[PDB]
RNA sequence: GUAAGUUUAGAUUAUAGCCAAAAGAGGGAGCUCUUCUGGAACGGAAAAAACCUUUAAUAGUGAAUAAUUAACAACA
């Protein structure tokens, strides 16, 4: 998108067109959530934790050109 | 459990990698025993792969201090002023190298849930939608069942 | 219980492609004759593999290097 | 000898209940148990509202264009845009010039596809129908 | 009696925690507390930024006044870094303007002013310079160190850097470490303008423009207890800007603001600044 | 687009007043676009819990 | 008026494949009210806190009662006057402290 | 059993800086051994919180509970301790800052009936605890009018933030 | 189409359902039995052990679908 105008791709715009580039910030994990299954008697050591991974990106630069 | 947390939106520490990307991990300091089984996972670290993270990684400052010691420690701290504290007791090599690396990738940044994963300091572009948007105007801004 | 219309739908629609699925199998490529012993040869030769895989049972070997390697648990610095 | 520590991994988790539940082991381990399994269950259900709330303002806005939700999803499907539901809401909430332009384009689809319709397939595809 | 050394260990302990939540220890600089090296954290630091820096200047930098004091007096019982100071303040303030008028050549002179001291302001040094770690590296005979103090480090450092590094390599830090510090950072949350209405008009005659003619675009709950109010800007009859209000002089005031902005090129849409160029 | 956050805030969240004739009109009908004017579901940001009810006058 | 809706109200839309047929382009420049929709500012020649204040007028008994005032401020704001009710102090000390706020 | 509230009294400040204000004195007195309920004891130290000295000594005069005479016996030693010790110049300058009793260690027997029933005999005894602030009470709080409620309300309107939007 | 099966030796545990739906027999309602088939949602039928859609369970602010309490006066 631009001020008064936009590109819709169909349904993707052509690589020429555009190019965009963005920058590896962090490689962290997932804070701790909490999975318990039903079951009768369930009792308090029955958990399990998920800490699944994560990565964090910045933004860079966003480039078009005049190839229509 | 959600309700009884804490939780934050997504951040950035000063914006690290507009410009160039700086390492949060600022110091690491190492507690070793001569002769205890739970660093003999450590005891061979040092001995293989201490001087290859040190030369991967010059500028975060390396403290080994091998000392009378029951469980060896690895104390990290970061730029922002976090500190985080891991024990080796009775780890392997490969262990102790894969934690240092994910240490080093970790930022001093808070590990709790986040509210949003996208954060923009410019949200709108063609202006935030209004009720007045879209509603069609009269002649001499006249108000509804205005006789005029 | 009235039967909603949607409902109606569905099962035609089940019936319909029930139906192609009978067209489909009325056309054998194969007559009964040709399809005899045809895959006889990779029967015999997978059972063949079965039977090996089933037999193959027995109590593994003890290695010296297993009781040797305990001794290892007291290295230390020099 | 640890088994106050063992009472008090249940009472960090119980330290926000009322009552005598928040002092009772016998009532704060229950307790416990009931709010992990309630926050697991929530998983599941919590993608399905959100995306229950993304379709409501989408079908507010379109609305508001003269737009059912229907109409705009299979007009933009036909013209082979393949924005999701949440991106869809956002460009109605900070693009909303945008959005006009995007509703025009399935009001024009919309237009072509009752045109084809009224056609019966004898005439040839529009000039926003072609694929 | 509960027998064991472990159990009574481990209590200790127990102790200690609600000792330390009760109790909090009296903030200390790291300098002071065990296993600090000046001469590997500025290595460190040095090699972390990327960035080359003669030693001894910048532990001249690192220098302080009040801390030549504590030594004198520890002595009783060495270089400031005020020129390195003077040097990196300077030349950031032509620096810093720079950047502003090539962006905004239309912007004022004073609205650069503005715009380069809160850049410049002690809160904004002070707050990069702490989460840079530079307080741990700062020289000072007081903990936490004084705000003042630390902003002289800071510009102290520039200078520094400028000699090892030179101007250019100091220019792309302070666009890469400062000038961030504007993102999301409105014209006049940084720039502080009073009487919009009549600096609108000054600007206009500048430009030989009419001043324009208020008028009410858009009004609801006018008699309610939460009005809106839209204000326009009309300018030989043509709507120049507009801006949303609870009272019409709000609601003009706002609009105002809006044009200010417009002819500033300080639009929301407008590009955003370049932090990609390496020249 | 360039407003203030508050001023754009309050325009907004700000509530509508609206007017309707219910001569010769059947209430139900009525009834079904009242509830949408009233509880706000009649803008694009609609949500639960941010209060944007309308005002909404019949006469 | 090949676009298929108004642009009258918020922006003129052009819509338009692209020659290689791949892209579609919307151009939309916004569109200003015209002069002559519009109404001039009060002409007639007062701030919203004194507005306020007259409204919850102190005329009876001096200041009113708590449930009048209450009453009163319900009217104001079109509210119920359960809403104006305070609360016990068990909850109020629940209340975060630090709420995080992003844009 | 926990004697703290006298160690209160024996806390001692450190020298006050030329530039800091003159501190106000802060006194605790309590009565660790009374034959009187806790609770009924309470009554009177709820009502008796945040009152002057003056105000306060004068209900007890007339207070018909016996408990009202011990809190004036224990208000006048905590005073007379005060002037004495902790160097109060004015003796109408004191508050009630604080009023609250607590439990304190009982005698059990047993309650014989006449019938050949008994019952739980307890002698019960409790403690109460009070600390006298130099000067005057407090002003009280002046109740919200209306103008204020309206202005919070709008204000908290502003303050909110949109819910699970982008 | 597919991968288990037979024999030899040692050895126990289980051996009491529930409801739905078919086939019979007592019977004449409904019941009382005998025989075959199926079931144990976090979806649906209003709440719904027994009916319908559903191969296990993992994180994600994605997507296509299944069942799915509703239905549209008479004379030549």
């Amino acid at each position: 998108g631009a001020d008064n105008f936009t590109l819709l791709g169909k349904p993707l715009l052509r690589k020429e067109l555009v190019r965009v580039e963005a920058t590896v910030i962090e490689k962290t994990e997932s804070w701790p959530k909490i999975n318990m299954k039903f079951r009768k008697r369930k009792n308090f050591r029955k958990k399990k934790i998920i800490v699944n991974p994560q990565t964090i990106l910045r933004i860079n630069t966003i480039e078009i050109a005049p190839r229509l | 459990t959600g309700r009884g947390t804490s939780s934050r939106f997504l951040t950035s520490v000063l914006h690290n990698g507009l410009g160039r990307y700086v390492q949060q991990l600022q110091r690491l300091s190492l507690s070793l025993s001569r002769d205890a089984p739970s660093s003999r996972g450590a005891r061979e670290f040092v001995e293989r792969e201490v001087t290859d993270f040190a030369r991967r990684n010059p500028g975060v400052v390396v403290y080994v201090n091998p000392r009378p010691c029951a469980m060896p420690r690895i104390v990290a701290e970061y730029l922002n002023g976090a500190v985080r504290e891991e024990n080796v007791n009775s780890k392997s090599v490969e262990e102790i190298k894969s934690l240092v690396q994910k240490l080093a990738d970790q930022s001093g940044l808070d590990v709790i849930r986040i509210r949003k994963p996208f954060h923009t300091d410019n949200p709108s572009i063609q202006g935030q939608w209004h009720p007045f948007t879209n509603k069609r105007t009269a002649l001499h801004g006249l108000r509804p069942r205005e006789l005029r | 219980r009235t039967v909603s219309f949607q409902a109606k739908e569905s099962m035609i629609r089940r019936l319909e492609v029930e139906a192609e699925n009978h067209y489909w199998l009325s056309m054998p490529y194969m007559t009964a004759e040709q399809e005899c012993g045809h895959a006889a040869e990779r029967r015999a030769q997978a059972f063949e593999a079965i039977k090996a895989a089933a037999t193959s049972k027995f109590p593994k070997h003890r290695y010296i290097a297993d009781q040797l390697d305990h001794l290892n648990i007291s290295k230390k610095w020099s | 000898t640890d088994r106050y520590w063992r009472v008090q991994e249940v009472l960090k988790h119980a330290q926000h209940f009322r009552g005598r539940k928040n002092r009772c082991y016998r009532l704060a381990v229950r307790a416990v148990t009931r709010a992990f399994v309630k926050c697991t269950k929530a998983r599941r259900l919590k993608k399905r509202n959100l995306r229950t709330l993304w379709i409501n303002r989408i079908t507010a806005a379109s609305q508001e264009h003269g737009l059912k939700y229907p109409a705009f999803i299979v007009n933009l499907i036909k013209c082979q845009v393949e924005l999701n539901r949440k991106v869809l809401v956002d460009l109605a909430i900070y693009e909303p010039k945008t959005f006009k332009s995007l509703a025009a384009l399935a009001k024009r689809r919309q237009q072509e596809g009752f045109a084809a319709a009224l056609g019966d397939g004898k005439e040839p595809e529009g000039i926003f129908s072609r694929v | 009696v509960k027998k064991g050394f472990r159990a009574a260990f481990r209590f200790q302990k127990e102790l200690e925690r609600w000792r330390l939540l009760r109790c909090p220890p009296p903030p200390v600089r790291r300098s002071e507390k065990p296993n600090w090296d000046y001469h590997a954290e500025v290595q460190a630091f040095g090699s972390r930024l990327q960035e080359t820096f003669s030693l001894d200047l910048l532990k001249t930098a690192f220098i302080n006044s009040c801390y030549i004091k504590s030594e004198e007096a520890k002595r009783q019982s060495l270089k400031d870094n005020q020129e390195l100071f003077e040097q990196g303040l300077s030349f950031s303030h032509r620096c810093l303007t720079q950047f502003l008028e090539d962006e905004f050549p239309d912007l004022p002179a004073e609205g650069t002013e503005s715009l380069v001291s809160f850049l410049t302001g002690e809160a904004v040094v002070c707050h990069v310079a702490r989460n840079l770690a530079v307080e741990q590296l700062t020289l000072s005979a007081e903990f936490p160190v004084p705000l003042p103090v630390l902003r002289q480090t800071f510009f102290a450092v520039i200078g520094a850097l400028l000699q090892s590094s030179g101007p250019e390599r100091a220019a792309l830090f302070i666009r890469d470490f400062l000038i961030t510090q504007m993102t999301g950072k409105e014209l006049f949350e940084m720039w502080t303008v009073v009487n919009p209405m009549g600096l609108l008009v000054e600007e206009l005659k500048k430009r030989n423009i009419s001043a324009p003619e208020s008028r009410l675009t858009r009004q609801s709950g006018s008699t309610t207890a939460l009005p809106l109010y839209f204000v326009g800007l009309y300018c030989d009859r043509k709507l120049i800007a507009e801006g949303p209000g609870e009272t019409v002089l709000v609601a003009e005031e706002e609009a105002a603001r809006v044009a200010l902005r417009k002819l500033y090129g300080f639009t929301e849409n407008r590009r955003p600044w370049d932090y990609s160029k390496p020249k | 687009s360039s407003f203030s956050r508050a001023p754009q805030q309050w325009a907004t969240f700000a509530r509508m007043w609206y007017l309707l004739d219910g001569k010769m009109q059947p209430p139900g009908k009525l009834a079904v676009i009242a509830s949408n004017k009233l509880q706000g579901l009649n803008k694009p940001v609609y949500h639960q819990l941010s209060d944007c009810g309308d005002h909404v006058v019949i006469i | 008026t090949y676009s298929s809706l108004p642009d009258d109200y918020n922006c003129q839309v052009d819509l338009a494949l692209t020659a290689d047929g791949r892209t579609i382009v919307c151009y939309h420049p916004s569109v200003d009210i015209p002069y002559e929709h519009t109404k001039p500012i009060p002409q007639p020649d007062e701030t919203h806190e004194q507005i306020l204040k007259a409204k919850l007028e102190v005329r009876k008994s001096k200041q009113l009662e708590q449930g009048p005032m209450i009453e009163q401020l319900s009217k104001v704001f079109y509210t119920t006057k359960h809403r104006w009710y305070p609360h016990g102090q068990y909850h109020n000390r629940r209340k975060k402290l630090n709420p995080p706020r992003d844009r | 059993i926990s004697r703290k509230w006298e160690k209160k009294n024996k806390i001692v400040y450190p020298p006050q800086l030329p530039g800091e204000p003159r501190r106000p004195a802060e006194i605790y007195h309590c009565r660790r051994q009374i034959k009187y309920s806790k609770d009924k004891m309470w009554y009177l130290a709820k009502m008796i919180r945040g009152m002057s000295i003056d105000q306060a000594l004068a209900q007890l005069e007339f207070n018909d509970k016996k408990g009202a005479q011990i809190i004036k016996e224990v208000l006048l030693e905590a005073q007379d301790m005060a002037v004495r010790d902790h160097n109060v110049e004015f003796r109408s300058n004191l508050h009630i800052a604080e009023s609250t009793s607590g439990r304190g260690q009982c005698l059990k027997r047993i309650r014989y009936h006449g019938r050949g029933r008994f019952g739980i005999m307890e002698k019960v005894y409790c403690h109460y605890f009070v600390k006298l602030v130099e000067g005057p009470p407090p002003p009280p709080e002046v109740p919200k009018t209306a103008v204020d409620h309206a202005k919070d309300y709008i204000q908290q309107l502003r303050s909110r933030t949109i819910i699970h939007t982008l």
